[PDB]
């Protein structure tokens, strides 16, 4: 926690002048039924809709989660979320879309299924430790 | 076949015969079927219609009423009306309502279950005894326990003593702890349920006792049946570190075996047989004698054994007149019979990638070098001499 | 009080086997191996590194050979620290019986005096065993050449050809088929070799990661000479047999 | 007031004794019951409880056994329950000044 | 791996192919199928091409039970995967014991992975009247073979062992290859001499050098993957990697 | 010091450090004792299950004790040396204050005396090691034959035998063994005591050992032609 | 040939003919019934469905309001009037009500708790192993029947002395000393309602669930009339307290709590005797053993000489033996033993006589018997372990 994940996503929003759409994890549990899956439904058609677009979810930890009960009705309506966001994310291919972009802070705690080739691919790391050179050019900007 | 052809032609056009005349006159006498019998079948598919909902009977009230869940939420005070047996619906039955005015219309449902088809097993093992050479004392312990109160349940009765319950098969690796399960659940033809050790540990607490008591529900309702435990070993010794309640945890399963296997409830004839290779680490509760009354033991075959068990394996197999079987016995001294299997199949594996049918004697050579050197000897008698 | 913290490495289990002096046996199946091989004329002690970096200076290095006098020398199998303990308890015993009887120690008397020893600590006192094994190599006038292993027991037998450390089994089978009677010192060095060519867990066989060393009659005068071989002399013996 | 003490010597008889003689309200509570596995549905109990005693006030809460809202000790990164941890802290938020603890008065066993 | 091909073509693909030939010498029926290796010298990768060329259904399960939905669980699942298997065989069950991630079940048991192994294995040595031939055989992918207990290697229980050694130079360059045939290249370039200079340890990183040199394309907006790319490549490859394994 | 009680009584009443002791000495080779009319004979087993093994120098089942005591053993090899060695000890230590060599029962009673010792100190284990203590007292030909074991109890048999499989041995025993009347000879006795041994040890000439010891101070090995030519008679004849 | 391959295509479709016919007799579908008695309830039916005593949607109260405020399992909440079918004093709080399926009035109360599913389970049917089976005339029968048989059988004279009678007994030893014997043998004599759990049943997924179970079945057994609840092998819920610091015995300890708190109530509880039966004592906790909960323990222990030979006199009583057996001979030759082992001897006894191919067991036999049981099973003895808890 705290390398600047989302402050380079900041940058990123302004320089694109490509259409945005930006989600908390929270959005997608709700109270009522099967609204989880209607929320993801939406969010890739819109991409789609208005393309090149890039989707950010502020933090999908408690979505991907790695371990299900399975009994509790809380756990079996995030089920049906992660799977439908399993689902189109093979859909997007062959769109002038770029996939969904997403942070986490925890690495332990994901879902393989959504690190599994054709999905995600690429992965970024950033590192808690900094050089001397690194160093000084924090500092630099802020001061 | 000419004498059972001939009688089976009178028995089956007397049969025929037969049911052409209850059914006429049985139409024509309005007090048995006839007039009542073309109107209820009618009326009451009917009546009730469909959609007909199942629910689930959540408890019984003696007065022929009950409160059934419906999954749509409301519960219903609801009434126990015609065509069903009244003492068949209990907690847990799922019955079926009728739509408009909530009424138990009957249960006319199996209400087959997966947790039923995963203990029993369908077997048909090629094995039949006499696939064990030798060893045949051991052989008649076992079936004196398990298979002949079935055959001859006259034996016992008449004697007065209550047959014998429960048996432990251990020993050294390879004895064939498996290969006599097997041939005695052939031939018993009861309900052959199996299940492994290693499934008792779960990662969910308090699972342990929930699997346990259902397998030993499935077997009473069976009887006669076995239940085989394979390795009950593995659950003192390993630690998969899966199931979050520690060790405690598999302590409190342990002791919902030790109620099950006799305890209060007086189940049925259920027969156990317990294959374990390590009776020590087994906690003692469970081998008192009262739940196992027999323990046999097995040993390392001997050299006169062992000429029976290669006569089994070499049978099957096709062979040149080149071959010696004596001079593979002798070479290997105090090795198990699991070992012989191995050293028949490597020596047709090697027959086969050169591709000659014929397994000669070279590929029996190769095989029994290669297989004294994958084992790993016996560190435990050699501390000794 | 101390009771509670107490492994006890003395008793009985179940069965009447001793698990600590087991589990002794294990630790030295993963140490490095060592054989001995029985000629009419001599005898090979040959046994092979656990460590093989470059940087390590294997050349005057000797962790597996020690010469208890000038007759008996001992290859070692197990722990390299222990080893030395019962090394110079044995130096000191065989000094003692020449101081006495001015004539150097039977093979016998030296190998039944360590086992004792080490029998000593699983009989009492609560010490963990010694985690040991040895291979004597001797020479006395009375029964000429002779070899004897012994364990963590503290069993000691004689042998013509054996060996101890990893793959024991598989070492004794390789033996067994070739071994002869007949044998010279030229013979056995060639089996010898061979024999560790064929377990090495390496495909490669070096010469620096092999230590070596014989004791032959072809000293003059009805003696015999202990040579620990140079690293020159075991490059030109791996060439002369022709394992590379 | 908390009791403490070895077992029989009548810390539960003394809190009968002043049940029956000081006619104020009595609201007996026992820690396990308060306990509830559904998810935050033991939280609940313990505002409703508290805010029954100011209609009826003054009143005396009898907890009994503590232990079932035991001990708050654990950090663990595997497992470590957090349930009883939830409920144990509700019922420190009313025994704070915040909710009137002048009315109310305590009695643990 | 030219040689591992030819291993395991004897025990999967011929017992499928020619139920005959193992019903006429009297052989027993092969199960097990142990590979270990290096990770990224390719053991998951020979096991999908044998399912390929037999023609068997391959069910991949990894021990999680967040994918099983339509059972429920993989809590009490030995059997129960069985049944869905028997529909749709011939069959491969596929396990690996990734052992980073689920690295505490491994721990105490041989394997909290090899849990299933066994379990599993022990279901599939007599079953139904499948005794005359088997349609389900059994795979099984580890690291290290030091972490399976005895009770899987006894005589008689596998059938087959195969080992994967880190590849070669000669391999590499092969290996090399065919990752090349999917982009670009340009006149001249030796594939091979860029295999040599990688040391180098695994197939993995071979297919890291060709992505990383597409990456080099990008930057400098050339039309054709150059010998400078893969200079540039196996540098920001083999640096990434031996500060992550030293 | 190191003094823990390793030996207390179970509420059973066993000491369980002794009778985890007494199953040590059945998984040990198999050793039997019979006396004939004026001789007896140890007969032993050689695990043979071992090649490139010398028999020349290596250590056998029969260790003399004195000029006329003989004794064998059953059981971990490694603890036995260390009765042999306090045995050898004492009958050099009895014939130097007493004079006259030590009768065969006085020998025995100071080596069970050791293994019942050991089952009180504190810090000691029990020994692992059952034997068979044979001889002939000095000036006197009838022939004596004593077991100990690590109770510490010992008592003479008329024939024994300890290890593995004794108990088919011990049967074999007591039917071919009258009680009346010994072996007539000392060559029928051999053969009594080959044959009882042939049963469990499945035939194999260069497995069997007899040491025969005879009434004043004649101990002799019989040589493995010896042992073969009884072996070949015994199976000749019980074959005919 | 053709003659008979023509014939029995012939006598197939004369079979499926005579299917139809039987088919067409009693229908068998939807049948349920021996239909006989189906008819007569076919127009009783009639007359159910007309009438509105159903359906009745079930709800329960949450508030009496001198009115009443109801809670729908759809979760809608209303306040209704009152039925004229019933009187106000008969509705409670909490209580399971019926409430019309339309404009929603109370009509009937019903018996609550919606639990009884795994508690209702174990009201037990009363098995019967007589109370001869029991070993001997021991002190140990006479201590059970004290607490539970008398104040049941005769109150006529604890009335007198003023004497309220015990109610706690912990039956504890090694096993296979008949512990569980006992309890059977008081579950027929009783005649009150018994109810046995298992220790480990009481062990839940969920923090919480646990300590439901167990409140719930005393709640029934005070309505019903009299009980005996028995305990069973309670070493599991019933450990000592610790706090490990790591993850504790929260979950074990959360039950445990539970049941000692209704055994001394802050109110009397009703007529409920409790066995608690256990394997070690050792394990349990300060708070259950202490009177009041467990008021008079007693221990089952090994039998001396002359109870192993009342032990065999009842096992044997069916079998066939000869006049020459001396049970005291083989009694005097069995050492310490648990009743569990006599059992075993008995069965080996006629188990070398049905090898041996005679009908009547004889002296030889027993004596193998009981060679054979001490000898192997003394390394497998359950006794030396156990007893040390103890
Ligand atoms: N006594 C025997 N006679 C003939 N065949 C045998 C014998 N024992 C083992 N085998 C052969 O070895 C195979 C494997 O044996 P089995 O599975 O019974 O070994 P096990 O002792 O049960 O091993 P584990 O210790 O794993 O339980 C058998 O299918 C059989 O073909
Ligand atoms: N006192 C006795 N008299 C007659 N038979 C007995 C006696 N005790 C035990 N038995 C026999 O032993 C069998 C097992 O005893 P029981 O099931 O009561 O064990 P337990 O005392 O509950 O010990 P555990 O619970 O540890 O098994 C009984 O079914 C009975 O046949
Ligand atoms: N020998 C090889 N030939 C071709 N590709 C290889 C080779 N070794 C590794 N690879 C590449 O690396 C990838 C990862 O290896 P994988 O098959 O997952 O098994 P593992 O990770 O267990 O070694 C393969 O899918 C393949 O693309
Ligand atoms: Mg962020
Ligand atoms: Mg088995
Ligand atoms: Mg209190
Ligand atoms: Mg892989
Ligand atoms: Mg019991």
């Amino acid at each position: 926690p705290g390398t600047g994940k989302t402050m380079l996503v900041k940058a990123v929003a302004n320089s694109t002048k490509a259409a945005f759409i930006r989600v908390n994890g929270s959005e997608f549990v709700h109270k009522y039924l099967g609204e989880g899956p209607r929320m993801v439904r939406d969010v890739f058609r819109l991409a789609r809709e208005n393309a090149p677009s890039i989707i950010f979810i502020d933090e999908v930890d408690s979505i991907a989660t790695k371990r299900f009960d399975a009994q509790t009705g809380s756990d079996r309506e995030v089920q049906r979320i992660l799977i439908e966001l399993l689902t189109q994310m093979d859909g997007f291919d062959q769109s002038t879309n770029v996939k969904v972009i997403m942070a986490t802070n925890r690495a332990d705690t994901l879902d393989p299924a959504l690190l599994r080739p054709g999905r995600l691919d690429r992965k970024i790391e950033f590192p808690s430790l900094r050089d001397r050179r690194e160093r000084r050019l924090i500092f630099g900007t802020i001061a | 076949t000419r004498c059972k052809l001939k009688l089976l032609r009178m028995e089956r056009i007397k049969d025929h015969l037969l049911l052409e005349e209850e059914f006429v006159s049985n139409s024509e006498i309005l007090k048995p079927f006839e007039k009542k019998q073309e109107e209820e079948k009618k009326q009451l598919e009917e009546i009730r219609g469909n959609p007909l909902s199942i629910g689930t009977l959540e408890e019984i009230i003696d007065d022929d009423h009950a409160i059934v869940t419906s999954p749509t939420m409301p519960d219903y005070y609801v009434s126990i009306l015609s065509f069903v047996d009244k003492e068949l619906l209990e907690p847990g039955c799922s019955v079926l309502l009728h739509h408009k005015t909530m009424s138990i219309v009957g249960v006319l449902q199996d209400d087959a279950d997966p947790m039923v088809s995963v203990m029993k097993m369908d077997k048909s093992p090629t094995e039949s005894y006499s696939d064990i050479g030798g060893l045949e004392s051991q052989i008649q312990e076992i079936k004196e326990s398990v298979e002949l109160p079935l055959t001859h349940p006259e034996l016992y009765e008449e004697m007065g003593i209550k047959p014998p319950k429960g048996v432990i098969l251990y020993g050294a690796p390879g004895t064939g702890k498996t290969l006599l399960a097997k041939a005695v659940a052939n031939q018993t033809s009861a309900t052959f349920l199996r299940i492994v050790g290693s499934e008792l540990i779960q990662k969910y607490l308090g699972d342990g006792p929930r699997l346990c008591r259902q397998i030993f529900k499935v077997a009473g309702e069976n009887a006669p049946s076995i239940v085989f435990i394979d390795e009950i070993d593995a659950i003192g010794t390993k630690r998969y570190d899966s199931n979050s309640g520690g060790e405690r945890e598999i302590q409190r399963t342990m002791l919902e075996l030790l109620n099950q296997l006799d305890g209060f409830d007086d189940r049925g004839d259920v027969k156990v047989i317990m294959a374990t290779n390590k009776i020590e680490t087994l906690d003692p509760a469970l081998i008192r004698p009262g739940r196992i009354d027999r323990k046999i033991l097995f040993e390392n075959p001997d050299l006169s054994t062992k000429k029976k068990i290669l006569g089994i394996h070499t049978s099957k197999m096709n062979l040149s007149e080149d071959v010696n079987l004596e001079t593979l016995v002798t070479t290997k001294d105090d090795l198990s019979g699991a070992d012989i299997q191995a050293m028949c199949t490597e020596a047709g594996l090697l027959a086969l990638r050169e591709r000659r049918m014929q397994v000669t004697a070279e590929d029996f050579k190769q095989a029994k070098e290669r297989v004294m050197k994958n084992k790993v000897e016996e560190n435990l008698e050699g501390l000794y001499l | 009080g101390s009771r509670r913290y107490d492994s006890r490495t003395t008793i009985f289990s179940p069965e009447g086997r001793l698990y600590q002096v087991e589990y002794a046996l294990e630790s030295i199946s993963h140490a490095g191996t060592a054989i001995g091989i029985m000629a009419s004329d001599g005898i090979v002690l040959a046994a092979e590194r656990k460590v093989t970096s470059t940087l390590l200076e294997q050349d005057t290095s000797t962790e597996k050979l020690y010469k208890l006098n000038d007759k008996i020398a001992v290859a070692v199998a197990g722990l390299t620290a222990d080893a030395e303990i019962l090394i110079n308890t044995a130096r000191i015993h065989a000094q003692n019986y020449l101081k006495t009887y001015n004539e150097d120690i039977p093979v016998e008397i030296l190998v039944r005096r360590l086992s004792d020893i080490k029998q000593g600590y699983t009989q009492h006192g609560g010490l963990r065993p010694f985690g040991v094994s040895f291979i004597y190599a001797g020479y006395d006038d009375r029964y000429g050449y002779q070899l004897y292993t012994s364990n963590p027991s503290g069993n000691y037998t004689g042998w013509k050809a054996i060996s101890v450390g990893a793959n024991t089994s598989a070492a004794q089978t390789l033996l067994q088929m070739d071994y002869k009677d007949d044998m010279k010192v030229d013979d056995a060095i060639e089996l010898a070799l061979k024999t560790l060519s064929k377990t090495t867990d390496s495909s490669a066989l070096t010469y620096d990661r092999l230590e070596f060393a014989t004791i032959r009659k072809g000293a003059n005068d009805g003696e015999v000479y202990q040579k620990i071989f140079k690293p020159q002399e075991i490059k030109d013996i791996l060439v002369k047999t022709g394992i590379t | 007031a908390l009791m403490y003490g070895p077992p029989g010597t009548g810390k539960t008889l003394l809190a009968r004794a002043c049940a029956a003689q000081t006619n104020a309200t009595f609201l007996k509570l026992a820690a396990p019951q308060l306990v509830q596995m559904y998810i935050g549905e033991g939280a609940k109990l313990v505002r409703d409880a508290f805010a029954l005693a100011k209609e009826k006030a003054p009143t005396i809460i009898f907890i009994d056994e503590l232990d079932a809202i035991g001990t708050k000790r654990f950090d663990s990164e595997k497992s470590g329950d957090r349930e009883v941890q939830r409920t144990m802290l509700e019922l420190l938020n009313q025994l704070d000044g915040f909710s009137s603890d002048d009315r109310v008065k305590v009695l643990a066993a | 791996l030219t040689k591992q091909i030819k291993e395991i073509k004897e025990v999967i693909e011929l017992p499928v192919k020619h139920p005959e030939l193992f019903e006429s010498l009297g052989i027993a029926q092969p199960k097990g199928v142990i590979l270990y290796g290096p990770p990224g010298t390719g053991k998951t990768l020979l096991a999908r091409a044998v399912a390929h060329h037999t023609d068997c259904k391959f069910i991949r399960v990894s021990g999680a039970e967040l994918v099983q939905k339509y059972i429920g669980e993989g809590s009490r699942m030995v059997r129960e995967l069985f049944v869905m298997a028997r529909e749709h065989a011939p069959s491969i069950i596929f396990m690996d014991e990734i052992d980073s991630i689920g690295s505490t079940r491994v721990e105490g048991s041989g394997g909290g992975d090899s849990e299933v192994q066994r379990t599993m294995l022990e279901l599939l040595n007599q079953l139904d009247g499948f005794e005359t031939s088997k349609n389900i055989k059994i795979i099984m992918a580890t690291n290290r073979l030091d972490i399976l207990d005895p009770a899987l290697l006894r005589p008689g229980r596998i059938d087959r062992k195969i080992e994967f050694p880190p590849p070669s130079v000669a391999a590499r360059a092969e290996i090399l290859r065919i990752h090349s045939r999917k982009m670009n290249l340009t006149r001249g370039i030796n594939l091979r001499k860029v295999a040599e200079k990688m040391n180098g340890c695994s197939g993995a990183d071979v297919k890291g050098v060709c992505t990383e040199a597409g990456m080099y394309a990008l930057r400098e907006r050339r039309i054709h993957v150059t010998q400078e790319d893969f200079e540039l490549a196996v540098g920001k490859v083999m640096n990434k990697n031996q500060e992550t394994a030293i | 010091g190191y003094d823990r009680a390793l030996s207390i009584f179970s509420p059973d009443g066993h000491i369980f450090q002794v009778e985890y002791a007494l199953e040590a000495v059945k998984r040990g080779t198999c050793a039997v004792g019979v006396k004939g009319k004026n001789c007896v004979v140890l007969g032993c087993e050689r695990r043979s299950t071992l090649k490139l093994q010398d028999t020349r120098i290596t250590p056998s089942k029969v260790s003399k004790i004195d000029s006329h005591v003989v004794l064998s053993f059953s059981g971990l090899n490694a603890d036995s040396r260390i009765l042999i060695e306090k045995a050898r000890v004492e009958a050099q230590s009895h014939r130097l204050t007493l004079e006259d060599p030590v009768t065969v029962e006085y020998l025995t009673r100071y080596v069970a005396g050791v293994q019942q010792r050991y089952t009180q100190s504190g810090g000691v284990r029990p020994f692992g090691v059952s034997t068979l203590i044979a001889g002939f007292d000095p000036r006197d030909d009838e022939p004596k034959l004593y077991q100990t074991e690590p109770s510490g109890i010992y008592s003479s048999w008329s024939a024994q035998t300890i290890g593995r499989n004794s108990k088919t041995v011990r049967e074999f025993l007591e039917k071919n063994y009258d009680r009346k009347e010994p072996p007539a000879t000392v060559e029928e006795c051999v053969k009594l005591t080959v044959r009882s041994l042939l049963e469990v040890v499945q035939t194999g000439a260069k497995n069997i050992e007899i040491t025969v010891v005879k009434p004043d101070s004649d101990i002799v090995a019989l040589s493995s032609e010896e042992i073969n030519q009884y072996v070949t008679q015994i199976e000749q004849e019980k074959q005919e | 040939a053709a003659p008979y391959a023509a014939k029995l295509k012939q006598t197939e479709n004369d079979l499926k003919d005579i299917e139809a016919r039987i088919k067409e007799k009693a229908g068998v579908k939807e049948s349920d019934t021996g239909l006989a008695p189906s008819h007569l309830w076919d127009i009783m039916g009639d007359r159910q469905r007309l009438g509105e005593e159903h359906p009745l949607q079930v709800a329960r109260c949450t508030k009496i309001i001198k009115k009443y405020v109801i809670n729908l399992k759809q979760i809608a909440k209303f306040v209704v009037g009152l039925g004229e079918r019933v009187s106000p004093t008969d509705i409670e709080e909490g209580m399971r009500v019926g409430v019309d399926r339309s404009k929603y009035n109370i009509e009937l109360p019903l018996p609550p708790r919606i639990d009884p599913s795994v508690t209702m389970m174990t009201v037990e049917e009363k098995p019967d192993v007589t109370y001869s089976d029991v070993g001997g005339c021991k002190d140990q029968i006479e201590k059970l029947r004290e607490v539970v048989e008398l104040p049941l059988l005769s109150p006529e004279r604890f009335a007198t002395l003023g004497i309220d009678p015990p109610k706690g007994i912990l039956l504890y030893g090694p096993p296979g000393t008949g512990k569980t014997l006992c309890a059977r043998a008081v579950a027929n004599r009783t005649d009150a309602t018994f109810i046995r759990v298992i220790g480990s049943e009481l062990v839940q997924k969920y923090v919480g669930e646990g300590a439901r179970m167990v409140r719930e079945l005393f709640e029934m057994a005070r309505t019903k009339k009299a009980c005996i609840i028995f305990f069973d092998e309670i070493d599991a819920v019933g450990g000592a307290r610790f706090d490990d610091g790591a993850g504790g015995d929260n979950e074990v300890q959360r039950t445990m709590l539970e049941l000692i708190t209704q055994l001394d109530g802050f109110d009397p509880r009703g007529n409920i005797k409790v066995m608690f039966a256990t394997n070690r004592p050792n394990t349990l906790d300060p708070a259950l053993l202490r009177p009041g909960r467990i008021d008079r323990k007693v221990e089952f222990s090994l039998p001396d000489l002359e109870g192993r030979a009342n032990i065999f006199r009842i096992h044997s009583k069916s079998m066939s033996v000869e006049r020459g057996i001396r049970w005291e001979l083989i009694s005097r030759l069995c050492p310490n033993s648990t009743g569990a082992e006599l059992r075993s001897v008995c069965t080996e006894a006629g188990m070398f006589a049905i090898r041996a191919r005679r009908k009547v067991a004889t002296e030889k036999d027993f004596l193998k018997a009981v060679d054979k049981v001490i000898s192997g099973y003394k390394k497998f003895s359950s006794t030396s372990r156990y007893m040390q808890y103890n």
